[PDB]
């Protein structure tokens, strides 16, 4: 099986 | 926009992933040898270390990386897989305390993400929960250090 | 002479968030 | 919470070129720091207290180009190096820093928070050097403490080789000084 990115986190809320 | 922090999940498990100098860090106890998924296919894991709990592959799409931290404060906050900050006193090397103990299911799903210093730069990685009778108070890690010489 | 023009911005107020699917 | 950053560009050359000559700005704004140009060069001028300062070897004596046409300069100081215009409507502005603190930190052009030591009111020791060009472009940037409140504003850069050991900053206390002259 494989580790699949279900999301992601910009530390700085950047929403540009 | 490009995150640092990867929201992770195996068919068991649900972790999270912090990218650190070009690597997509995480916590072997969640990943274990497994690869991470990609538009061409799966790509296998570029570190592994059991004795650690740290494994990590190349940086996906839409990533950036953190900066390890450089000034050595012990004001560290803890980013969970919500997005929330949980500030965490440095206690030792691999052991921080919360400066607000929270239920354990606060921290769940946090393994891997990051701990900042001030700067919002890294210090280590979450390892995991040191509890008591289901209270979060502080929290086992992996300093960049290890990543550092890992890489 | 001309005026000072804002190119672009910083902003220190944004905090962690989970980037949006859209 | 930690000090975080990130950029975004609001125009390109040729339309801050036209803004530069007309002084009519009227893309919105929102932030600490605005990344400012003129026709000469690029820098920083952070809001502290409702005034967006910056460093005068940069701002000169021009005004900053608005959405009410040009505004003149509040405050014009060639001796601490500082200017200071009405911070525009809809910037956010930091706070100067109270309990004094040693570990600072600052904010680049590129939204990059590096940590400074203090080595005396105005200098302060890069932990992680860095090449002078790096730095290029963020003077009237700001200095921060742990707490996100200004201490200074960067005004130069204490270059070895091509690469920064050290920076000096304007000290908040200056800007108080420089409102009440
Ligand atoms: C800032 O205005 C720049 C940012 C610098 C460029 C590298 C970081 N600051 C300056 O231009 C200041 C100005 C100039 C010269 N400046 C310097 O930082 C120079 N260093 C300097 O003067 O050092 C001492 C003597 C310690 C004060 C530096 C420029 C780049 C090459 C190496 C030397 O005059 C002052 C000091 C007022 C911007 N535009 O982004
Ligand atoms: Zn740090
Ligand atoms: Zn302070």
């Amino acid at each position: 099986g494989s580790v699949v990115i279900v999301g992601r986190i910009v530390l700085s809320g950047k929403p540009a | 926009v490009e995150g640092e922090v990867q929201i992770v999940s195996t068919a068991t498990q649900t972790f999270l992933a912090t990218c650190i100098n070009g690597v997509c860090w995480t916590v072997y106890h969640g990943a274990g040898t497994r690869t991470i998924a990609s538009p061409k296919g799966p790509v296998i894991q570029m570190y592994t270390n059991v004795d650690q709990d740290l494994v990590g592959w190349p940086a996906p799409q839409g990533s950036r990386s953190l900066t390890p931290c450089t000034c050595g404060s012990s004001d560290l906050y803890l980013v969970t897989r919500h997005a929330d900050v949980i500030p965490v006193r440095r206690r030792g090397d691999s052991r921080g305390s919360l400066l607000s103990p929270r239920p354990i299911s606060y921290l769940k799903g946090s393994s891997g993400g990051p701990l900042l210093c001030p700067a919002g730069h890294a210090v280590g990685l979450f390892r995991a929960a040191v509890c008591t009778r289901g209270v979060a108070k502080a929290v086992d890690f992996i300093p960049v250090e290890n990543l550092e010489t890992t890489m």
